[PDB]
RNA sequence: GGUACGGCGGCCAUAGCGGGGGGGCCACACCCGGUCUCAUUUCGAACCCGGAAGUUAAGCCCCCCAGCGAUCCCGGUUGUACUGCCCUCCGAGAGGGGGCGGGAAGCCGGGGACGCCGCCGGCCA
RNA sequence: CUCAGGCGGGUCAGGAAUCCGCCGUAGAGUGCAAGGGCAAAAGCCGGCCUGACUGGACCCGUAACAGAGGCGGGUCCAGCCCCGAAAGGGUGGCCUAGCGAACCCCUGUGCCUCCCCGGUGGGGGCCAGGGAUGACAGAAAAGCUACCCUGGGGAUAACAGAGUCGUCUCGGGCGAGAGCCCAUAUCGACCCCGAGGCUUGCUACCUCGCUGUCGGCUCUUCCCAUCCUGGCCCUGCAGCAGGGGCCAAGGGUGGGGGUGUUCACCCAUUAAAGGGGAACGUGAGCUGGGUUUAGACCGUCGUGAGACAGGUCGGAUGCUAUCUACCGGGGGUGUUGGCCGCCUGAGGGGAAGGUGCCCCUAGUACGAGAGGAACAGGGUGCCGCGGCCUCUGGUCUACCGG
RNA sequence: CACAGGUCCCAGCUAGCCCGAAAGGGUUUGUACUGGGGCCGACGCCUGCCCAGUGCCGGUAUGUGAAGCCCGGGUACAACCGGGUGAAGCACCGGUAAACGGCGGGGGUAACUAUAACCCUCUUAAGGUAGCGAAAUUCCUUGUCGGUUAAAUGCCGACCUGCAUGAAUGGCGUAACGAGGUCCCCGCUGUCCCCGGCCGGGGCCCGGCGAAACCUCUGCCUGGCGCGCAUGCCAGGGACC
RNA sequence: CCGACACAGGUGCCCCUGGGUGAGAAGCCUAAGGCGUGUCGGGGGAAACCCGGCCGAGGGAACUCGGCAAACUGGCCCCG
RNA sequence: CAGUUCGCUCCCGUGACCCCGGGCUAGGGGUGAAAGGCCAAUCGAGGCCGGAGAUAGCUGGUUCCCGCCGAAUCAUCCCGCAGGAUGGCCUCCCCGGAGGUAGGCGGUGGGGUAGAGCACUGAUUGGAGGUGCAGGGGGCGAAAGCCCCCGGCCUCCUGUCAAACUCCGAACCCACCGCCGCCGUAGAUGGGGGGAGUAGGGUGGCGGUGUAAGCCGUCCACCGAGAGGGGAACAACCCAGACCGGGGUUAAGGCCCCAAAGUGCCGGCUAAGUGUUACUCCAAAGGGUGUCCCGGGCCUUAGACAGGUCGAGGUCCGGGGCCCCGAAAAUGGACGGGGCUCAAGC
RNA sequence: AGGGAAACCGACAUGCCCGCAGCCGGGCUUAUGCCCGGUGAGGGGCGGGGUGCGAAAGCGCCCGGAGUCACGGCCGCGAG
RNA sequence: AUAGGAGGGUGCGGCCCGAAAGGAAUGAGCCUCCCCGAAGGAAACCGCGGCGACGCGGGAGUACGAGGGGAGGGGACCGG
């Protein structure tokens, strides 16, 4: 039986937190800041449901090209297409 | 009863979750300890498989009855402890097939089996020195009922392999 | 610069749970009393307001431990289980094997671990 | 503010009504499946509210890479607001389901427009919301065909072949036992390992510009897992017989009743009246009883046309042999010149033989008795094969007679 | 299939039924002992119950019911909106089964054994009456019993458990009749045991006329590979034309 | 004449029939009339086999789906 | 002889009988003692010409040569499933002008598969301790309740599990950055335009499913669309990817003959023609003082075993190599064949 | 000269940056050639402008002149 | 008239034809001798290693080697 892709399809383990990490995350990731041109990894925080990108892009590394409101604008290369995502800084991690 | 060669091999994934398997049958073997477990015994004879294999509950029960009868006749109830270390968890199913063949062929449960790795103990008989031959004969009788090559080993209380010492002595 | 003083924090158990001993210049508390501010789906029990008669019993501060939990290092199991690539290698089959590259989990033994760090203020000097 | 559950203590009050204390990482709850997330909350209890609003931009998913109508979601700007001391939050439900093109119609709102011009009634257009297509990327919509027709398909069933062996047929390993003792004279539970392709099934690999079905008759050949005939072993084998097994495929394995039957059942004989393969051998050899068209009847089902792997009566079998194959009959060349006659036998073929009964051994061996053999020696029947016409019978379109 | 016979339906004539676009017409130079339309099918004895359903016929108090007409609103006139009247047809009521069809299902008994319907409970419009029944209808089935044979998946007689018989889509019986299906008996015979002779015409040879179907080229086997049954491929065997 | 034919069909057997046997316009023989043109001839123990016909000892349906085919009987007179 | 005839047999043969000449009924029509029969060899809707060269997603066919490049049967939608459309993959031309990334090393991050384990969720054998715990069974008491057994619930020990479990956790894969390597100004990455074909795939490894064959996906290696040299012939297996004429050396593999190359060498095994098989084809459970070896115990050279006497190794066990039994099929026959035994087998 | 359903309204003959080819100056190189710096048509990006929706911001389309005709070829659609 | 494969492919031999259009008496097939030479590449013999098949150093990158040139003899074929 074919199943169409949805936001939470096959995310039982991808979007699950460690038992010892249950609860609110430390505020450093919430309040972290980035500059245009910086490269950041995408690590979705399951507890925060705002500004979450599609889980298909979890684990990828993109580049910051702007900032709208509280969310950062991240550009990724899916195959040959350029895809633009609006990701909250809590879901991002600096490279190196 | 279909031939055991069908379920002998372990190429299929584990099928044990009773929460999701519909119509799983109840076990046919309910006794796993016989004799005098409390009493101590100098020697223990264990039976191992030479290859991974699924042993059916019917074969397990047949071996249990044969070995228990032999040990009761020859050794005595208070002079031995016979234990089967494995439990049948794998659920064996069969394609239910006027009549449609190969259409919706997922099988319905028909039996149970125990899946064993290589060199895994199946059963143990704990006896003293004077009943070692009877224990070995019981182990051979049990092995005659299983669908795989099996071998016996003798261990002391500490767990060291002393089969050659005992048989030579 | 000293202090068994406090406030705001970072990592978020190697930091937790449970035990033993010591301490109060200051400071933090327990504590005393409910007119006023505030509240009980009753209760000044909490919260709030007004204070210093008494206490270091405990919250707190300092030192220690290894019973539980967690976790770092070393040795054994062990280059064991598993695995990427190639193969005119064996095997009736199941599967295994040779060469090159990786490599556990659990268990046993011996150590570690009863947190580390940032900004500032109070008191004394 | 902290839940579920548990422990200890309490008037009725008990397992369970309400209350005090302690342990209590969520073992509760969050509207509804499951997964994920939630503990000074996203749970429970209260206060105040309607941001479940208006005008727009960009981006992700359905639909990766890699195209998309419709739909869902995320990040924001502005307007008017809500809660809060403030920070901050609010574009429905903590996240992932609960839904839908064109055309047409209804409603809201405030603009444009209708053929020379102006007014009125009416119509058309732009924006927003709604009425549904579940076959859910959106036709309005019941059946028979055996009187059937066309284009095709081994992309796809029935017969047959192929693969497989679950099933079928036939074995093997161990030995609980049953056999007066004794597992193995015989039967052998529960389990386990196989062989064959002789039953059925499964797959759909060859064959739909046709490979003619079941049964029977005729004819040829092969296998052994041997029914009889030949020779043996064990026995719970006294004899006569039985039970089990081994070698052995030369020969035999027949006649009849019902039934289309194969098979199965039955009858009288017999040494026995074996199982199978050869395109379920054999329709350019036969027959056509069954099956499977077109006609018709009965029963059941259907409103009906009609249908039934339900019965029943009738219902077509084409051939001048091209090649090869086998059976017999001839002409040639070669065999180091031609011809006549008599021989040799390398190889091939055979079943040229097979099998009953009777006399005697002998009422003997054996056996309590009943009963009852064998070696050797004689006779003869049947089946099979190769010949012949003296005898018998048939024919005798020569001939003779009525 | 038809048939004589039985029975049902419509119609008093400008009828009933039918052809046609119409005009006209067939039945009809006819008139209920007639014309037209179904079903059964000689003859003998009979033809039971059911009108809830689907049809047909009669009624239609009452509801709905199109156009037209009327009334009010609207439109300087209309389109448009509301109401009243409202035939047929449906709704409703009654007849009709030789109209289409239907005619069920559980417990226990009368134990002078056991087993039967007298019997009491749901249930419909009613629950299959007389007959016939293993049937051209019976799946189990080659039902069971009796006769026929040495032997009977046949045939005949009987029982009833009628999967799924039945009374004009007729039930049962029936003399005579039949190139209909079916079983048996006497007689007869080459159907057979078991085949053997004879005759005429072909076949065969000689002299003549003189084609067609069909044809990739070819054309020996065993075991194999192969689109899974090869004269042609591989390894072997054999073979003068 | 029609059927593509000097076609064993159909149209047309549409109308008519001496003697004997015999109920008979039956079968058989024969007179009249017609023909040897229902048009390829010759050979032969010259086979096997096929088509058409005759006979078959003993048995008498044992054959077969099924007495298929063949065979038995047969006209007339008198009893019944 | 005949696009329905001939022979034998059979049926009616005064009647609803057979035949002839003249007429009428014409195609959704006629006629029918009803078979869907008959209507000029045609009838479940006649024939002739016309619409008309009708239509089909279905079958067949499509005509000269060389040169260059060279696929696909995978996703979404369709009354869509033998057919189409949008993409993916191919090819041709042009613009633009400096980067690009199939391979590797190091780094920054992500993951929960294999394995493993019981710390949640659910299974799972026995024992010990605690708890009267709303259970049941007895004894026991007027009645308030006791005494045991069993059962339930916790802790520990013991023996086992999970595709829809995870306190742990690889190999490996992916995203990004620097470098090595390679490609690119003889113009890459990228962009625009023209033309397609492809919507049946197969073998092979892996995963789910199934007794198996097979069915369904996945990996892109080979056939499809691929020559040459081999496996006896073979689509897929091995070497190998190919313009033309010559010379040489190697690859797969092979060297007794067929058949080019050794009856080649050293050590050991097999006595069954086992074998002579890399794979497309190849029989097991259970047994063997059959042989060649390894390891471990008891006695152990006149103190062992076999039958107080002899007078040198025996006793047992667990394993390894080859071989043997288990082992029956149909036309006559298959190591490719001949044949091969200190091999021409292993 | 485009925007809009319509009424209707109504735009850069270059303000700025980057920059290939070409040109200019310099260095190395036997030469080709390479490198550095300017200028740079075409090309790319800003800024500004017309109009539609909007209270506005802001977005869509358009704006700094290349089209038209002919011959030949490939393809799509309709006709057999 | 003792031999097996879709009727063909590579090479040559036997028999036969061979005037012209192809070469050729300005010399053909053929015979003898000399020079250079890519990739490749021996052996006699001597010394040594190995149980052996055999190998290693010299001989030696020698003899030979696709092809590229020259000279002499003979006198009619070669290609097809």
């Amino acid at each position: 039986v074919q199943k169409a892709h949805s936001f939470r399809r096959k995310t039982r383990k991808k979007l699950s937190k460690h038992p010892r990490r249950r609860g609110l995350p430390p505020l450093t990731r919430f309040l972290q800041e980035f500059e245009v041109g910086q490269r950041v990894h995408i690590v979705i925080e399951p507890s925060y449901h705002k500004g979450m990108p599609d889980p298909r892009f979890h684990g990828r590394t993109g580049t910051v090209v702007g900032k709208r409101g509280e969310a950062y604008i991240v550009e990724i290369k899916d195959g040959s297409k350029v895809k633009t995502l609006f990701i909250h800084p809590v879901h991002l991690r600096p490279q190196k | 009863l279909r031939p055991a060669k069908i379920d002998r091999y372990v190429d299929k994934p584990a099928y044990t979750r009773r929460e999701y398997i519909r119509g799983a049958p109840g076990p046919k073997i309910t006794i796993f300890d016989m004799g005098n477990p409390a009493g101590d015994f100098e020697f223990e004879v264990s039976l191992h498989t030479a290859e991974p294999v699924q042993i059916r509950q019917n074969a397990l029960e047949a071996a249990r009855q044969q070995v228990n009868r032999y040990l009761q006749k020859n050794v005595g109830r208070s002079n031995y402890h016979f234990k089967i270390r494995v439990y049948p968890f794998q659920v064996l199913r069969e394609n239910p097939m006027y009549g449609n063949g190969m259409r919706r062929p997922f099988g319905k449960p028909i039996g149970l089996a125990a899946r064993l790795k290589k060199d895994q103990k199946i059963l143990s008989i704990r006896v003293n020195r004077q009943h070692l031959k009877f224990a070995i004969e019981g182990a051979r009788r049990a092995a005659m009922k299983f669908p795989c090559k099996c071998y016996y080993r003798i261990y002391d209380k500490e767990g060291n392999d002393v089969t050659t010492k005992i048989l030579s002595q």
